[PDB]
């Protein structure tokens, strides 16, 4: 209802933790647990390779249909470019039913 | 047929010849399920005529979107006949649950 794809068994939830590193533990023994830690944390690089399948346009559309293109006059920012700040954001969003396909 | 002062004779010219073709792509806008009337003559002794061809797109009442596409079959291929030629074609169905003809 939120538009996409549904899957009866669907790609797996990925789940992360920082190793326990406990602390400095007492000198002499204690029954109860560790809560002392050190703040700590980590980076690193995310790949996803993603294959995909399509179906492209074999109509026989004479004229010629819509296509979706950034306005081809000139504007101050530029469409989907950084502002001067580097943060940079979306125009406009996307649709994907643009060529005409005979019903 | 020439029309001579009203008097017109229809005279025959086998020089010529006819274009036909059929849609498989389905690219072209179906008609037919439409039901629209001029059918194969209920009878077998009668003939009759061919119906021409129309078809619509997306509208908005008296005007048309830009989705609005257009369609030129002769930009099709097209089984050029002469008489004294033939013409064939073939076509198969695929699996449908049977009318349940039954009360």
């Amino acid at each position: 209802l939120m538009g996409g794809f549904g899957l009866k068994h669907p790609p797996p939830q990925i789940l992360i933790k920082n190793t326990p590193v406990p602390a400095d533990p007492p000198t002499t023994f204690n029954q109860s647990k560790l809560n002392s830690f050190i703040t700590q944390y980590s980076t690193g690089q995310v790949s996803v390779e993603i294959e995909w399948e399509l179906q492209k346009e074999n109509s026989k559309r004479w004229n010629p249909e819509i296509q979706y293109t950034s306005n081809y006059y000139k504007s101050t920012s530029v469409d989907f470019a950084v502002n001067t700040e580097g943060v940079y954001s979306e125009p406009r969003p996307i649709g994907t039913r643009y060529l005409t396909r005979n019903l | 047929v020439t029309q001579n002062e009203g008097t017109k004779t229809i005279a025959n010219n086998l020089t010529s010849t006819i274009q036909v073709f059929t849609d498989s792509e389905y690219q072209l806008p179906y008609v037919l399920g439409s039901a629209h009337q001029g059918c194969l003559p209920p009878f077998p002794a009668d003939v009759f005529m061919i119906p021409q061809y129309g078809y619509l797109t997306l509208n908005n009442g008296s005007q048309a979107v830009g989705r609005s596409s257009f369609y030129c079959l002769e930009y099709f291929p097209s089984q050029m006949l002469r008489t004294g030629n033939n013409f064939q074609f073939t076509y198969t169905f695929e699996d449908v649950p049977f009318h349940s003809s039954y009360a």
